[PDB]
């Protein structure tokens, strides 16, 4: 039976190195040969207490893309849950009466392994809770990574924007540094920057990292670009335009960038690349959107399957 | 009539002209301080060859006389121009702006909450600090920022 | 490949007569023998950033009876999408990224057409951009008249109600003119007369139409007669209510009618058509709702499917 | 030389001369077909004389060569304007500006319910010459208006 | 005592040619010598059963000018009065053992009529009843008209916009049409042209109207131009946007006007008036909205007090 | 006349320290002997676009003790005026036909400035426009210093919380700037710290200042500690609640504290300060607000009286 089969995927800190590769050899592979009856006649629950239409509609397709059926709810604004003070030890207690798998997303940090203390012997997998864990996206990202530079070990990976509270940032920092060589160049405004537990863990495990103020610094250098979107409200109005809104993205910004340089944003990106970017080769945020397909396929293939044939 | 040339185009009587404009600011100059609505004719040579900048951009306006004011609210966009004043055929007036204390019109306040955006009232930035590089502060809202901030948008 | 392969079905202007009898005589066959495997293993996206439930569900059970999968969300009241100034070209690139085809309805007029410089190759279908078009809801009509009338040239066709503003009937008229001898009848409140760009196109063609002001000026004559609901709001209360509520049916109204004649509404049908019409032969407008199936499901078949077996 | 015309003003070698634009439409051309987006030497004119045609703007653009499509836009601007190219020294073709089928890009749709408003999208209209005007029909709402009404804005 | 003591104030169509000039006559004393305690210990209600900021404060502004005391609402979505159950008859049977008098709008015809059968020997005073009537508003328009040109017989007054649907114009040519001579000029879109009601009156009484299709071609004989709002719901943006170069003012427009010649709009100019005709002359809108105080002040002095001598 | 009489009262940057001064000198003389009957026939409008009750009430409040009329609004999601499309200019040009002066507090920075030329002779005084002013908040917090204090200058003030927002705190700091020999301790989070320009102005004027991490470093040497709301929405959860052992004052932390130091709070006092110190003589927030009703009672009688003689 494969490592991953019938666990929960909560947190990234608790993938290994070679959970992340197994996940991603098997994307690689239901990209390559469809597989589009691997769950027939399972049911899995797409769960989204808190709306995320992006997220929702691309772990359902890949959901339907292996033959499964989904039920499921989105919430925030209203379907009739936690009516009457239901708890959601509770409602999940009830949900893993009949359904194969929980998909969730939820508000508060926690809800997601907490799931997994009721769910009996339902995999629980987060689509994200609060500001704490979304390995699905890290999954998509690394699998994106992979594929365009070959490799996910001496990578030279710039993480561009609002670092602080960019919950995807501080995942695939954690994931990268699983594996060997990297060098982070982190370019942020002094009041969206990356948070000491991520640079304390860096320097423990002996990798590389600094500080830039602009990407002209070390596009040259560059493989990976990952920008973040700056939320408005993080900053007052004339924060965000004094100054700091220079961590936008153009065009010519990327004359000397490496040849197998490509830009990265987990989306919806406004502001910080701009239109003409699209057009380039190392434009690939699309692209990434799609790989989630693969990437979900694969984690939802992994933990319903037993033994897996390829 | 004085025989003009294309290089550095020839006398107009009476006028102004406004030479050692830098490269594509001279559009830019006409569109921003609205010089055209004018039955006036206007002369426009745009990137010429001269006077070491290599390249430039020049414009003539004749029986206007724009001044002193009108001069200064040139200086972030074309702070080494030259108005020459013309009257029958000769120079009788050479200035260059200077920075002035307010931007009027033509400058849009970064910040989106004030508001200015949304209303019949027209832009205005005190300036401060000549070029080590100028701070421009909004009338409305209060909030200072870098000229370079409120020059792209 | 059929015409139709891999098209955008965004307007009845782009759509010409053999493009129209070849949808219809394809929804004439899946009506007679079902296809319920043709998309199988496709996924459709439907998404209505609009509400839509009449649209929505019957556009889907036609997905649903050729086989397909469908993921999508309905809005107006909230689900997600626009969060934080994401632009329609930057959701449109997402989505097809991983869906075989986009059904979509949306406020804007304009809203489908652009969807389709963002799509690459994922066919567009609109299901309704704001006061413009409705294609598949003229396809649906057309059908019926079809069906029940034996032809599509050479009718009597009267259109009842308000025809200043009901975007339907504007679309019927213009595939109705695409075909011969056709006369038109038009009877309207003064305030809610068909506008003048449909005239002109008519005369231009020389087709005839002319204004009546009561249904028994013309009832005898008439083989299809297609109400539409006059919106209370387009007019106040009591311009509503004074002398203009009467172009309402009823069935005493239809004793002189034609033993072919048919009564097709779009629906919601409110007051306009009095419950006692629904007893009468004559009455087709649930039937008409029907044949919604068999037009949408044609459309999805040509669309999707190179060849089509028959 | 004297009845005034010339006196010494941009005889050039190489370029296209658009002549006898219609009076203040000379700047909006170089607004919306930015046409000062080049390096080469402009030299435009504006309220010229024209005792020929009443008054008239003249734009001179050297070494570029604005052809078919590109005449044919500013029909709906200038529509009595004549281009001329020069490949040495002299008019080496006249071309009148004739309407156009399409009208990308400088246009809006007055439809404000128009998806275009919104969206990274380039504006394009159909062009039907209904005698008595021009209607413009988006190629987004489908919907056909005057060509008044949308060049009004 | 005076001929509107004690009296209701709710239809134009009620108050006598002769009623309109007392109230004229006293707002131009109050204007000029203010009496401050003249309603001391009253209490006025300010029932706004249907929220208008600018109309409220004109009235509460009114009532403290005369010393007065002021109780009441507004009620954009809130407070409970009129419930649902509770009538407007038992809430107004309630209130008029309150107060001294009632000034009221409310979004429902007739209300304040209803009103009238519930206050006992309370006064109650129309500040607006759904599409009916509006009389503190073409008070203070025909003082501004007689106080910009002298009188109110013998003018040639243009009125431009929603003619079908503006309460305001359909109660100033009412009231205007009971002085002498007045020749009316009516520049609509024709969907949105004065009722045939409006017209047929002014022919029984002999009076002079023509319907123009653009300002232009009246701005020579005119002495008040008086613009109204045009209502984008009742018209699709489309047809919005389509009228001609617009009945919109500007000053361009405006420079062959009459000396005397006044623009008049009883507010919100959102589009319809430009902004630099604010500085010409001719603007009088803003003026006119101040008179708003003397009219109502009139009106509340001669209904509240018995014979006035000022 | 008064230096202040028919002024505008916009930002705390354009008053004078004389100016400060005698709104100060007024308040403590209307505190002592109050004139009822000063503004007796002024009729103020309080027009809160945005909010805020216990400014409206103490507004209000001064308006009534001083004997003025009031009209105006708040709009928590309601009443109509700066509707959308209706302008605010348009809204101040006709309230101030109706009024004799208008204390406004607007979600948007400018609003007043805006405001201030539209009014015509109406002075408009600001109740608060989104981040930049609140002059009148100063004004009661300089009454209050020196009213406990006996001066002005040379105290060694503490200020403590969101230096980073706080428009209450950047204000103070300018005002107590124009007086002589003040010390300023700022102990807030680093992320939410003293602006560069709040402290490069007090470098210019030569102004001793020290940054501190917690208030008990300052305890002992401190005049007023000025406690500020700490806006969790700036801020994570767990970020929120990770500093230091808080940066909330309880009595414990006082036991040091000078016997004439006060706590100040512009409140509300969710948590920052515990009940416990509401017992202490050094609490005094409660009182501060208190004197919101002599500090604006001050301003209402300079601007509208032309000289006073109390
Ligand atoms: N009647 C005249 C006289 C002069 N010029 C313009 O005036 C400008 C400069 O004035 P001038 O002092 O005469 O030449 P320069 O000494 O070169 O001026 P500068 O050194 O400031 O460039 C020239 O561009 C010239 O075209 C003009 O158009 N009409
Ligand atoms: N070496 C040259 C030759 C011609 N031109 C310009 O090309 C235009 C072409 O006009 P032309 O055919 O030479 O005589 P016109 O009668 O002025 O043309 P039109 O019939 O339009 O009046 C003229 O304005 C002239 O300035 C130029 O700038 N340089
Ligand atoms: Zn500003
Ligand atoms: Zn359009």
């Amino acid at each position: 039976a494969n490592p991953l089969y019938q666990k929960h995927i909560i947190s990234i800190n608790d993938l290994s190195r070679d959970d992340l590769n197994l996940v991603l050899a098997t994307a690689a592979k239901l990209k390559a040969n469809p597989q589009p009856e691997l769950l027939k006649h399972k049911v899995i629950a797409s769960c989204f207490f808190e709306a995320s239409t992006r997220t929702r509609l691309s772990f359902e397709t890949s959901m339907h893309r292996l033959g499964a059926s989904v039920v499921g709810f989105s919430d925030s604004a209203n379907t009739s849950l936690g009516k009457k003070g239901e708890t959601l030890a509770d409602t999940i207690s009830v949900i893993s009466t009949y359904v194969d798998a929980i998909v969730m997303r939820h508000p508060q940090e926690g809800a997601a392994r907490l799931a997994t203390e009721f769910s009996g012997n339902v995999p629980v997998l987060n689509a994200g809770d609060g500001s704490n864990q979304h390995p699905t996206q890290t999954l998509l990202d690394l699998f994106t990574i992979q594929e365009t530079q070959g490799r996910l070990d001496n990578l030279h990976v710039a993480m561009v924007g609002d670092l602080k509270y960019g919950r995807t940032v501080h995942s695939l920092t954690q994931a990268l540094a699983k594996f060997d060589g990297n060098r982070f160049y982190f370019i942020a405004p002094d009041a969206l920057a990356m948070p000491q537990y991520i640079l304390d863990m860096l320097d423990e495990k002996g990798i590389a990292w600094s500080l830039h103020s602009s990407i002209e610094e070390v596009m040259a250098e560059v493989d990976i670009l990952y920008m973040t979107r700056v939320q408005k409200e993080r900053l007052d109005p004339s924060e965000y335009a004094n100054v700091k809104a220079q961590f936008v993205l153009r065009a010519s910004d990327l004359h000397n960038a490496k040849a197998n340089m490509k830009v990265l944003h987990p989306l919806p990106r406004v502001d910080e690349i701009a239109t003409d970017v699209d057009k380039t080769p190392h434009a690939w945020y699309f692209q990434q959107a799609g790989n989630g397909i693969f990437a979900r396929q694969a984690l939802l293939a992994l933990v319903l399957n037993r033994d897996l044939v390829l | 009539m004085t025989h003009d040339n294309k290089l550095q185009v020839e006398a107009i009587k009476r006028g102004t002209v406004i030479d050692h404009i830098p490269a594509q600011i001279g559009f830019k100059l006409l569109s921003l301080f609205k010089l055209t609505e004018t039955d006036q004719r206007i002369t426009i040579g745009l990137n010429l060859p001269s006077g070491e900048m290599g390249r430039k951009d020049l414009i003539k306006i004749e029986n206007t006389f724009l001044s002193e004011d009108q001069v200064d609210q040139l200086a972030l966009y074309a702070p080494q121009a030259t108005v020459n004043r013309i009257d029958n055929y000769e120079v009788v007036g050479k200035s260059r702006p200077s920075l002035p204390e307010r931007i009027d019109n033509v400058l849009v306040c970064p910040n989106s909450n004030c508001i200015s955006h949304a209303e019949p009232v027209s832009s205005s930035f005190a300036v401060r600090k000549r070029a080590n590089d100028i701070a421009l502060k909004c009338k409305y809202c209060e909030k200072e920022f870098s000229h370079n901030v409120v020059l792209a948008n």
